[PDB]
């Protein structure tokens, strides 16, 4: 807690505003009040008379739609001296430094004599307010000229909190009174006196626009406009009572900004409605009560951490929208009501004002999810979470912040089509003041009703919506709008539910004798798409059936049909980014591959079933030692293989899945290594013979494995299953592991570091591999999108020639970090969201100073405890102490399976580690510069290939794409097993050996999967190399130089590049075609 | 075009 | 071009490279010096550095055969020692783990000849060979780079012969059981020193080498503070 408390204090002083600018603004607006005093009064005027007053003036009255017409504007207009006051955060002195800038809210109280008791009907008070603003702007403008301040002051109108009904004047300063450095803008709010209109008449249920339907939005604006100082006085009291009021406020402010939460309007579409004031008003209420029994949940003695914890805890678990609401008295213990108004409600009995009126239902769930999601990190003790909760902006990219994004282009967008405009209807102008508010509600409701359980959260954003307009104009002007609609286009963003996203059929209400209302709306909503279907269980229900595709999810089709049918038949819905991502995933060459969804693992299961049949045979075979257990460890067994398994597609590198065979513990195992495997081979030999005799349909052969250094006698049995799958079997013996330890102990001190590396690979293949496949497999079920995203991640690495040096396990652990540790983000539920988040992590990962440690557990045991957590931390510090610059080790990946942290990340050259991070950083930079689109995504997955010193082009004799099981094909294994090799791609084996020979001098790379990244034929692969700095320049000759060089002087040599190329060329033989240097 | 990043051999990008 | 011998004494031995379409007068350069050693198996050898990729004994038989013909020198190569183009055989794990069955730079190797008559002949031919690159590079020899061993190495994906493997396993273990048998008898045979000290060997012990390494690998509580007059006298001293 002490660490967290000090972290808070550090954050506050960093964001603390500089007091010098406070004086600078205080100097200005203090004089501004004097200018307001000069402004003269006015007499009663009709709309005709005020219009004559403003016909020729540069200023234009910003009348709120519907603008007053001569018939209904019988009530007259007048201006009188307001009672100025300063309100907002600046009044409470709780503001902070904001690079984008802050705003100071100065309130103008229209004198009460300028209103009638019934001016809150039919925009009567609003239009009076508009001219009052207009009259002030004219006089303020001329006086600004008189004082010569106009030179550096720019004046424009704007909507308060993006509220179209409340235009305001904004003062900002361009580059003595110049406050441009202060980064502040004075906002002039024309508020109403308190209690001018009976608040009971302004309750949300009541209506104030005659046409009856209620007017919650219109009622809130006028009532809120009349209640500003009262809340300030309410807040002003509280900060005395609790010493930590302003501190608790700013922590809320920073938290809200990172999540992209603001006080601005939300029914328009912008995510927000919950701002500092709502955070402050809420937290004030909790200090006065908040419980069902009206007990205090927060105490004035609480510190900033406790005050912040309670409000975040409060918002997380108690519901304010559907079931339950709060009432408090600003002027009486606050109590939680179980009843709900179906909308975010924070009632104030003293003022009869709901503070959450601007807060939308859809946004409220997201707000609730964030608080509850953060409450989990706040309670977390294993890991520090200060940075994530507060120092991480998740609103930078929507696609990172939202799983799916669809942009919809409405028709006729210099006015919207008559049909869509006609759909607006009069009941909705009274309900929704602006068509933008109505249209956002329309698209939300159909999208929510259509998708249902397929999604968790939906956000509708109106791209290109402006809120400030020139003083010469009455309302905001959009380029496509033509003063009709203030937006460019609508973007539909979702947080999908992986569990039920891809369901083929959307279930509906059950059949009945009489058509029920719920069923009725179901049939009407889906129209022809509606159908009544029966199932195996025998239930009869109304449901509509969709079709799965390998290119796009069901979510794309449903929203397209639903929006077109209800919103407008001419709408255009397009999300090509996900489609391009889907296409990059290699399409398997199985029946109905195209119609298969990306989340289906039937291919993997079929491979497992084939293994099960063999798994039975080997048990029943009699051997000298009873078989103990066979543990499959292949990539496909954990649903991580880049391309799905395909029968007889033996050209695939991952065709042969490794399998560990272990026998009963015996004392007769050889005590010397070389005999031990040769005994293991003897066991494999007998297994092959009996398998050949009893089960002739199975085919088998032996192969040479040399992955473990210096153990040149480990022999593996490759089994070709009749279903068309390959399995590689290796024997594990308990004596095996001690023998390697024996080798390390007896080895010379200089050689011990080499031997331990040999052990490191052994445990990586035999011991840790078992644990790796087990946990990833089980975890993969909860994380539906893990199996796809990892495969694209490996595909992305292969394109840039990184898989050759990066072990497949390491890629998996990097790719699961966004899932086991999604904070501050959510669990990815989309292919795009998961992949880019992996990119985001790698870009910002400081592997030199920050270790990567993962809790391989299912979503909320085996969770890392404090002792284990600290233990892993000490390991990183000890390693970095020996390797500060990180040459020997770059990536530190540890978990329960890997406490050492070096198992899967050892031996990677630093250039490849830097190249990996360098690629991730640049990729993120491209995203910021240019948005996700077809052009960018192509750049992400195409290799530059120019940075490499020399590049070698290779082509295989035949196209391997068909034999790899990739649909742009063998149906049986060759009669002669020697004929497997002719359809193989050996370039990786070429590179690995060439790496060994030129380890001291060169770093060669190539594409592992040629069928995927080898063109249409899958036959072209490229070998790329790098010359180290030391051998790039000339060197003095010495015996230990260990490089192919040529003389220049009697004691100087230089790298012999041309000789190396010839060695490379003839090694590939006919494979090599061209050399680029 | 393509994603091209200058190869770093001193871990300077980090 | 003019360089013929290196100051530290390694003679340059240039080679002409093969002609290939991918590679449209590129040369490969070897560096050699006479090797001196008292060891017999290392005697009559020549240091080589910067060998071509996969240089087996047959390659040098061609090269020395080439040198013999042009300069009419009788030189015959026995073998190529310490040729590890990829470092597979740098460490002998069999020797490390146990003594039974195994009683035991880089980019360099030792090239052994039949007799001292061959080596002084070959070295003199090598010196004249170096001089050519300065004067007449065209007559420089060409490295074929292709040998039967190369083809086997190129064929990475070749299933092993089951019949051959079966014989190898049988012969290997059959020797092992013999070596294991004698080792176990030796330890449990009542070993007695020249001065009559009988070694103690535990049951199940198999190798005397094992016993040695176990040795290499590998009162205070009964002391009581209060038994003697001086002890309590010391206690009485500190008590006050």
């Amino acid at each position: 807690s002490n660490i967290f408390k000090l972290q808070i204090d550090e954050l506050l002083e960093q964001v603390k505003l500089k007091q010098k600018h406070v004086l600078k603004v205080e100097k200005f607006l203090h004089k501004l009040y004097d200018i307001l005093q000069e402004i003269p009064d006015w007499e009663e005027k009709s709309l005709a008379e005020v219009d004559s007053f403003f016909k020729n003036k540069i200023v234009s009255v910003p009348f709120v739609d519907p603008k007053p017409i001569p018939q209904n504007t019988n009530y007259k207009f007048n201006y009188k001296k307001p009672d100025i006051s300063l309100i907002g955060s600046f009044a409470l002195k709780a503001g902070i430094y904001q690079p984008n800038g802050s705003s100071i809210d100065t309130l103008l109280t229209m004198p009460k004599e300028l209103f009638e008791k019934k001016d809150f009907l039919n925009f009567r008070c609003l239009h009076k307010r508009s001219v009052y603003l207009a009259y002030l702007t004219h006089h303020l403008l001329i006086l600004l000229k008189k004082d010569k301040l106009d030179s550096f002051l720019q004046l424009e109108y704007s909507y308060f909190d993006n509220d179209p009904l409340l235009p305001i004047l904004r003062i900002s300063c361009s580059k003595d009174y110049n406050f441009y450095k202060t980064r502040f803008s004075i906002n002039l709010l024309i508020g109403f006196p308190y209690k001018v209109f009976e608040p009971k008449k302004l309750l949300p249920n009541r209506n104030c626009i005659r046409i009856l339907p209620a007017t919650p939005l219109y009622n809130f604006s006028v009532l809120s406009s009349s209640t500003h100082e009262n809340y300030l006085k309410y807040l002003y009291k509280t900060k005395k009572q609790t010493e930590s009021f302003v501190e608790a406020t700013v922590l809320g402010r920073l938290w809200l900004q990172q999540r992209g939460f603001s006080s601005n309007m939300s029914h328009s579409g912008s995510l927000g409605g919950f701002g500092t004031f709502e955070f402050t008003i809420l937290m004030a209420a909790l200090l006065n009560g908040g419980g069902i029994n009206s007990n205090k949940i927060l105490l004035h003695g609480f510190s900033s951490y406790q005050l912040f914890k309670g409000v975040i805890k409060y918002l997380a678990t108690m519901d304010l929208c559907h079931d339950g609401h709060l009432q408090f008295h600003s002027n009486p213990a606050s109590k939680y009501i179980d009843e709900g108004f179906q909308t975010p409600t924070l009632f104030d009995k003293s003022t009869k004002v709901n503070i959450l009126t601007k807060m939308t239902v859809s946004s409220y769930q997201i707000l609730k999810e964030y608080a509850g999601e953060t409450l989990r990190m706040l309670n977390n003790v294993v890991q520090d979470q200060f940075s994530n909760i507060f120092l991480t902006n998740i609103s930078r990219f929507d696609n990172l912040k939202y799983d799916l994004c669809y942009d919809v282009q409405l028709p006729l967008g210099n006015n919207l089509e008559t049909s869509l405009a006609a759909t607006f209807g009069s009941m909705e102008r009274v309900k929704f003041i602006t068509l933008e508010n109505f249209l956002a509600h329309k698209i939300t409701n159909v999208a929510r009703y259509a998708l249902g359980d397929r999604i968790k959260y939906i956000q509708i954003e109106m791209v290109g919506q402006k809120s400030d307009f020139p003083i010469t104009k009455r309302k905001v002007y959009s380029n496509t709008g033509g003063n009709h609609f203030n937006f460019d286009f609508v973007r539909v963003k979702l947080i999908v539910n992986p569990s039920e996203c891809d369901k083929l059929v959307t279930k509906g209400p059950a059949h009945s004798e009489t058509m029920s209302t719920e069923a009725a709306v179901f049939k009407n909503f889906w129209g022809i798409k509606s159908s009544l279907r029966r199932f195996k269980d025998g239930s009869i229900t109304h449901c509509c059936v969709w079709s799965t595709s390998s290119s796009e999810p069901i979510i794309s089709s449903i929203v397209n049909f639903a929006l077109q049918k209800h919103v407008s038949k001419k709408a255009q819905i397009s999300n090509e980014t996900i489609k391009k991502f889907h296409n990059f995933l290699p399409l398997p060459n199985l029946p109905s591959s195209a119609k298969t969804s990306v989340l289906n693992l039937s291919s993997f299961f079929n491979l497992k079933k084939s293994f099960d049949d063999l798994y039975k045979i080997i048990f029943q075979m009699k051997l000298p030692l009873s078989v103990k257990s066979i543990l499959p460890v292949g990539s496909a067994f954990r649903y991580t293989s880049l391309c799905q398994p395909v029968p007889f597609a033996y050209s695939d590198p991952d065709f042969f899945q490794d399998v560990i065979l272990e026998f009963e513990t015996s004392p007769k195992w050889p005590d010397e290594i070389t005999s031990l495997e040769k005994a293991k081979t003897a066991f494999l030999l007998k297994i092959q013979e009996e398998l050949s005799a009893n089960s002739s349909t199975y085919r088998s052969f032996f192969s040479r494995d040399e992955s473990i250094p210096y153990n040149l006698e480990i022999v593996t049995l490759n089994i070709l299953t009749p279903e068309g799958y390959g399995f590689k079997f290796r024997v594990l013996t308990e004596r095996d592991e001690i023998l390697y330890l024996r080798a390390i102990a007896n080895a010379r001190n200089e050689l011990k570091p080499e031997l331990e590396a040999t052990f490191l690979k052994f445990t990586a293949k035999y011991l840790a591999s078992v644990r790796h496949t087990r946990t990833l497999e089980n975890i993969s079920h909860s994380y539906q999108f893990y199996s796809p995203v990892v495969r694209l991640f490996k595909r992305w690495l292969d394109t840039h020639l990184l898989l050759g040096h990066i072990t497949d396990e390491l890629a998996e652990l990097i790719a699961i970090k966004p899932f086991v540790d999604p904070a501050p983000y959510f669990i990815p539920g989309s292919l795009e969201n998961g992949f880019l988040k992996v990119l985001k992590f790698i870009s910002q990962w400081n592997w030199k100073d920050d270790p990567l440690i993962l809790d391989l557990v299912k979503p909320e045991s085996e969770r890392l405890t404090l002792a284990q957590y600290k233990g892993i931390q000490m390991n990183f510090t000890n390693l970095r102490n020996s390797d500060p610059n990180g040459t020997h080790l770059q990536f530190f990946v540890a978990s329960k399976n890997d406490p050492s942290g070096i198992l899967y990340s050892s031996g990677i050259p630093l250039p490849i580690a830097t190249r990996l991070t360098a690629l991730a950083k640049v990729a993120v930079n491209l995203l910021q510069t240019h948005g996700l689109n077809q052009q960018t995504i192509n750049l992400l997955f195409t290799p530059g290939l120019k940075d490499y010193d020399f590049v070698v082009d290779l082509r295989t004799p035949i196209g391997l794409k068909s034999s790899c099981g990739i649909l742009s094909a063998p149906s049986n294994f060759p009669e002669n097993l020697n004929d497997l090799s002719e359809k193989m791609d050996p370039t990786y084996q070429l590179v690995k050996y060439l790496n060994l020979k030129y380890k001291n001098s060169l770093i060669l790379s190539s594409r592992k999967y040629i069928g995927v990244n080898g063109g249409e034929k899958g036959d072209k692969n490229v070998i790329t190399g790098l010359i180290k700095p030391l051998f790039k320049g000339a060197h003095k000759f010495r015996v230990n130089l260990d490089c192919n060089v040529k003389p220049v002087d009697d004691e100087n040599v230089i790298l012999n590049k041309e000789a190396i190329f010839h060695e490379i060329a003839a090694f590939g033989n006919d494979m090599v075609i061209n050399f680029e240097t | 075009l393509s994603l091209s990043a200058g190869f770093d051999w001193t871990a300077s990008i980090l | 071009e003019d360089i013929s011998a290196m100051k530290n004494g390694f003679i340059v031995v240039p080679f002409k490279l093969p002609d290939h379409k991918a590679l449209p007068a590129s040369l490969h350069f070897m560096f050699a010096k006479r090797h001196q050693s008292s060891n017999s198996n290392e005697s009559d050898c020549l240091f080589l550095v910067n060998l071509p990729l996969l240089s087996n004994i047959e390659h040098m038989k061609k090269f020395v055969g080439q040198l013999c013909g042009k300069y009419d020198t009788v030189s015959h190569v026995e073998e190529l020692l310490y040729n590890d183009e990829f470092g597979l055989h740098e460490v002998d794990l069999s020797a490390l783990t146990s003594d039974l069955m195994s009683s035991t730079p880089r980019n360099t190797a030792l090239l052994k000849f039949v007799d001292a008559a061959s080596i002084n002949n070959c070295w003199n031919a090598l010196k004249k060979y170096s001089n050519l690159h300065a004067k007449h590079p065209n007559e420089l020899f060409e490295w074929t780079y292709t040998t039967p061993s190369f083809t086997t190495f190129v064929n990475f994906y070749k299933p092993l012969d089951i019949d051959y493997l079966k014989e190898d396993i049988h012969t290997h273990m059959a020797i092992f059981e013999q070596r294991e048998a004698q080792a176990q008898e030796d330890v449990q045979s009542s070993i007695v020193d020249e001065d009559g000290f009988t070694l103690v060997v535990g049951k199940n012990t198999k190798s005397l080498n094992s016993i040695r390494k176990k040795i290499l690998n590998k009162i205070d509580k009964k002391a009581k503070k209060d038994f003697y007059r001086f002890q309590v006298r010391e206690r009485k001293k500190q008590e006050i």
